[PDB]
């Protein structure tokens, strides 16, 4: 995902497809989409040879669980990758794919609130519970937008620099293999995909799940306010009866404290899984740079 | 010439022997509050993040080897929190034969003895601005400050500046490594002799009253200031007594006294 | 994704024209819109090359320049004239939006001080109504002047989804370290910030590859959408990161930050970045909100080969409320000195809500 | 730590401008504030390079010089005009103090003889009130003249936390060994002392790395805060140490010292320093206070490579009281020769206290 410009367009085109279950998914359809992305983004100005190997593969649920790129390599160059680097990159590509859709979800929610308050800013009885929908978002986008930085500087930009430095000076093709093989043993280690750090990754997945449950508990509170707004629009534009709706408007105010108890119990559990997440980092050394990213200004740790 | 040694020791005098006060006046100014905490309560990832900053902000930035300073909180003081702090320095193989762990703790013994005197007179001079807007405590502060200022000037411009200048010249006339190893450990066992490091434990107790005196003045009594005078002046007449019986070690009295005072 | 830029008023066209001149040179594009011989993503702003611009007397100065091959004073008059040509100017944008592959945003370059103040406020209302999924980022520039200044502020607090550049801090920096004593000289400084603001959308990076990535990171709540800029070099990353927090460089004339974004456009060492942030936490040079967990973000970039270490800072500081009180206070002094005149107090009412919104954001219980 | 310098009156600006010219050359800084290619600590005085100066007709001579890229006669009129621009001049200092990393002091360069006499006395009262933890060192210069001379003396004895340079001893040394018979020629001599006074704050040394280190060593009691200077070369350390105690070099027109500081700016031998002090004690060339234990301090330094053995002496001599009687005596002669005029006698009262304070300091029972 070191390109960024190409993966952005590629996540906008696979959205209508991967939402369907995997049973209706067939590889021959996605290739036309991938080929479209490589043409639109800046990846078109590229060597035609390397573009011949970049394709898709289908892991064997939902479309967001079986999609992954392959970039198969055969021939003399296959003596540097040796079927194990290709069994390690895919082991990495999942963690970079998840941490990329968990971000474009959280910039879509933030996009919704940037259009929400621009329509229903006339209902002062709803902003009380709508506020908890904003704070929980901005408290959630920080944890993701910060870990997204630890991936760039502490894992990619740093562990790759110790590779391009031990290649422009290496030789005999046996200082290159040993420099590229350890380059796949730090990224696996600096990311949480190790074997003895299992308790950490399964802890992170729960935080990855709470982002999805917010998106489900948000549009329900979002749409339920647009229906009542739309009826309130038509209930007065055609006439400009009065008693049979005040009970409907009156009950609508009574359902608000019910939704407030959702965002009050969803938040109080989200903070209970992050303050537990940090405790697991104090275990194996580069992770200490992550505890500072999340706990900046010491908002947690009391 | 390659992996130079003489241009490698000047990177130690800058930090261990406290030749540059531009990095200290700016480091203690940052890590003061976070050192008075007791030990096993401060996070070492915080001190290293303060040391790493105190360098590049000061004038020590123009140094090729500044990336070799590590914090090492020792267990035992100079026989907590503040009295258990000392730098640590790491070198590669070829230069390690000269400066090894046997001859680096000595650099780390005569540093803490100069961070302690540098710490007390940094605060004992700080009470001077608090009282500057009950009137007999100033004449005692003048007696204490003019003693630590008279120890440091003896410890820097009399023991560690002249003996170092010998080593710089004594390394140009070397003929082999078995001699450079003789002029280095011959420079350390000389500093730890002209200094009080090798007994004279009354110095430790004498500095004990000075820190306590600053504390008392930090709470802003009329009857305790006069007690410190009788207590501190008694230890000083002991220091000037033992420092006289010797065969340097005799020129220190001319650094403590100048006016014929303490003639009793 | 693509971004169509709109330039309104004399201020917009000039700082927009200087924006395109700086960008056309960054890339290998000659002033006659032909690629010169001599990897940088140029499809977002340029259409296969032609800039995706919509310009709106000063136009003749652009048509006579060598770059010809590249394409009243009352706020009420500015709002009225936009109503009369609603379908005309909305016919060049519709085709510009449709003809686009997949539109993303609407960058707007204007100053709130006469026609660009009104016609700018008019398009800002129509844009949101026509498209609710399109981000509208506005590079407003701060200076009957007090009236028109706050009127657009009413529209900028509910319509615009996201950067202030105040001429006062531009004049001070000009006389301090540039020795100007001139419009053509301050524009060289703002365009240096604009071309640096979107330095993460012209080069394929690890993160911040979309316009919604730069916005949603800083803006926590849709009301608090005012950001300020910092640009030091007019060396390690610690030197740049420390010089950016100096108020001598912040282009703005208790208080704390909400989120900071640092842009490093150099060849700096990628492992020392975490070391600098560590020393920032120790010395405590910046304070943040107490309620929500806020962090600082730093991103690296690659300078164009055809066109040294620089650095830019994007942050959401609560001190920006101070600027509004200056505009607010001057209005009340004019309201006692002189059809219905009710549109003003409604604007005066809504801007006061934002100011109280800011002052309540720096409290440990900003929620509710 | 940093130090912001203030220059008041015609005397301040010139001797301040000559101070910066000497320092900018000591360092590798060209007159246009650009570092030249060609280890010295330059962050205390220069801001990353620009001097931390606050200048206050003569300004035009500075603006026309090649160094442009580097930035009545009654005491009552000087005190009054400062009251009117209190908030104006205090707005350029506040930002200069805040913008600073961690302020340490306020060096002041002025002469007590017309506006710098009054406006200088005014800022000295406001400074202490605004900040009580900031040292204020004043490089005053001694010359209706008797009146204004002692009025500032009232402020300098309670506000300033710490160096006199009297023009009379400047004229005598000028005609003796320089053969001037001119303001531009005596200024070359004072600036040589100033740049040498802070030679232990521009180079990382063993001791005296802070401004409070030079002050608290000499000044035993906050009332006795007047120091004098000695500078010989206009060879061993014994030659320099003996020539400094000659009254032919002391820049001052029983009696004894309180503490002496010697500054040796050469490449002298570091082991012979104790040998020279030993012979000083034998021959008994200097006498000190009998009450408190007083010593003499000598510190070495390193000359800038871009810019020989020199030497400076900083001492706190009780003979400085003689200068005050000359100013005091002339006042009483004018008080019998010509709203309430009560501010003068209060100043006359407090200055007499210092004089008696000095004469009682040379007694074996100065305490109480």
């Amino acid at each position: 995902l070191g390109q960024g410009d190409f993966i952005r367009h590629l996540m906008d085109l696979l959205k209508p497809e991967l939402v369907r279950p995997a049973t209706t998914l067939y590889q021959h359809n996605l290739t036309g989409i991938l080929e479209t992305a490589v043409r639109a983004t800046n990846a078109q100005f590229d060597s035609p040879e390397i573009l011949r190997r970049l394709d898709v593969r289908l892991l064997e649920d939902t479309g967001w669980d079986v999609f992954s790129l392959d970039y198969h390599v055969d021939g003399p160059i296959a003596t540097v990758f040796t079927r194990e680097c290709m069994s390690h990159y895919l082991r990495v590509f999942n963690f970079l794919w998840r941490a990329k859709r968990m971000e474009y979800i959280l910039t879509d929610i933030r996009k919704g609130h940037m259009c929400n308050a621009k329509l229903l800013r006339n209902m002062p009885e709803f902003s009380g519970v709508l506020h908890q929908c904003h704070i929980l978002a901005s408290e959630m986008v920080h944890f993701i937008h910060q870990m997204q930085y630890y991936i760039t500087f502490e894992v990619l930009e740093c562990s790759w620099d110790e590779l391009w430095n031990k290649v422009q000076q290496a030789q005999d093709l046996d200082h290159i293999i040993a420099a590229h093989e350890v380059f796949l043993d730090t990224i696996i280690s600096r990311c949480l995909l190790d074997s003895d750090s299992r308790a950490l990754l399964n802890q992170l997945r729960a935080v990855f799940d709470q982002i999805i449950e917010l998106q489900n508990a948000q549009d329900a509170i979002y749409r339920a306010a647009l229906e009542e707004l739309q009826r309130r629009l038509q209930f007065e534009e055609k006439k400009k009866e009065e008693e049979e709706e005040n009970k409907r408007i009156g009950e609508f105010k009574e359902s608000i404290p019910k939704m407030c108890s959702q965002l009050r119990i969803l938040t109080h559990f989200y903070q209970g899984i992050v303050q537990q997440f940090l405790v697991l980092l104090t275990t194996d050394e580069s992770l200490r740079f992550l505890s500072f990213r999340l706990d900046f200004n010491e908002h947690y740790k009391a | 010439e390659e992996k130079e040694l003489v241009a490698h020791l000047r990177s130690i005098k800058r930090y261990f022997l406290m030749d540059q006060g531009d990095f200290f006046v700016h480091f203690m100014d940052l890590a003061e509050e976070e050192l008075r905490k007791p030990v096993e309560d401060i996070t070492p990832p915080r001190l290293e993040a303060l040391l790493e900053l105190a360098l590049r902000m000061s004038t020590a930035n123009t140094d090729p080897f500044k990336d070799d300073l590590k914090i090492d909180l020792m267990p035992h003081d100079l026989i907590s929190g503040l009295e258990a702090f000392s730098f640590d320095y790491i070198v590669k193989w070829p230069l390690s034969l000269i400066i090894n762990r046997k001859a680096l703790t000595r650099y780390q013994m005569l540093f803490r003895h100069m961070f302690y005197c540098k710490h007390v007179e940094r605060q004992l001079c700080s009470v001077w601005i608090s009282n500057k807007t009950f009137a007999g405590a100033f004449t005692l502060r003048q007696r204490m400050l003019n003693f630590v200022q008279n120890i440091q000037y003896y410890m820097m411009f009399e023991v560690m500046e002249p003996t170092w200048h010998i080593l710089e010249k004594n390394l140009k006339s070397a003929s082999n490594i078995d001699d450079v190893l003789g002029h280095h450990t011959g420079f350390l066992d000389t500093c730890l002799k002209d200094c009080m490091l090798t007994l004279l434990k009354v110095f430790s107790k004498l500095m004990s009253v000075c820190v306590m005196f600053t504390n008392c003045m930090q709470k802003f009594f009329e009857a305790t200031i006069n007690k410190f005078d009788k207590n501190f002046s008694a230890h000083l007449l002991d220091l000037l007594a033992r420092l006289s019986i010797y065969s340097g070690m005799a020129s220190v009295i001319s650094r403590l006294d100048f006016n014929g005072f303490y003639t009793e | 994704r693509e971004i169509i830029t709109l330039q309104l008023g004399q201020c917009g066209n000039q700082i927009g024209f200087e924006f395109w001149k700086q960008l056309c040179a960054e890339h290998g594009i000659s002033p006659e819109g032909i690629v010169e011989e001599f990897t940088d993503r140029k499809d977002v702003f340029f259409y296969q090359y032609i800039p995706r611009a919509v310009l709106l007397r000063v136009i003749h100065s652009i048509l006579n320049s060598p770059y010809a091959k590249l394409y009243g004073n009352n706020w009420a008059s500015g709002f009225s004239q936009g109503e009369k040509i609603h379908e005309d100017i909305f016919d060049i944008i519709d085709r510009e939006a449709d003809g686009s592959d997949s539109l993303e945003g609407f960058v707007l370059c204007h100053s709130i001080a006469g026609t660009g103040s009104g016609l700018g406020s008019y398009l800002l209302e129509r844009l949101n109504d026509r498209y609710p999924k399109k981000l509208v980022q506005t590079y407003s520039v701060f200076p009957v002047q007090p009236y028109n200044s706050l009127l657009t502020l009413k529209r900028l607090t509910q319509n615009a989804d996201c950067v202030v550049l105040d001429n006062t801090a531009l004049n001070r920096i000009a006389t301090d370290r540039l020795h100007i004593q001139s419009f053509s000289q301050i524009n060289q400084l703002v365009s240096t910030i604009m071309s640096a603001s979107t330095t993460t959308l012209r080069y394929p990076g690890y993160m911040n590859n979309d316009l919604i990535g730069l916005i949603a990171s800083l803006i926590p709540t849709p009301r608090l959408h005012f950001l300020m800029t910092g640009y030091t070099p007019l060396t390690t990353v610690l030197d740049v990161m420390r010089r950016l927090l100096q108020p001598k460089n912040v282009m703005v004339s208790n208080h704390c930050y909400i989120a900071i974004l640092n842009i490093i456009q150099g060849e700096v060492d990628p492992t020392q970045v975490h070391k600098s942030l560590q020393r920032i936490r120790e010395r405590k040079l910046a304070n943040f909100i107490p309620w929500g967990p806020a962090s600082i973000q730093v991103a690296l970039s690659r300078k164009s080969p055809y066109l040294r270490v620089s650095g830019l800072m994007m942050a959401n500081h609560t001190s920006i409320s101070s600027l509004f009180e200056r505009t607010c206070r001057q209005y009340d002094k004019l309201r006692k000195r002189e059809d219905n005149f009710d549109e003003m107090d409604t604007s005066r009412e809504i801007v006061q809500q934002l100011i109280d919104e800011y002052h309540a954001a720096t409290r440990p219980d900003y929620i509710s």
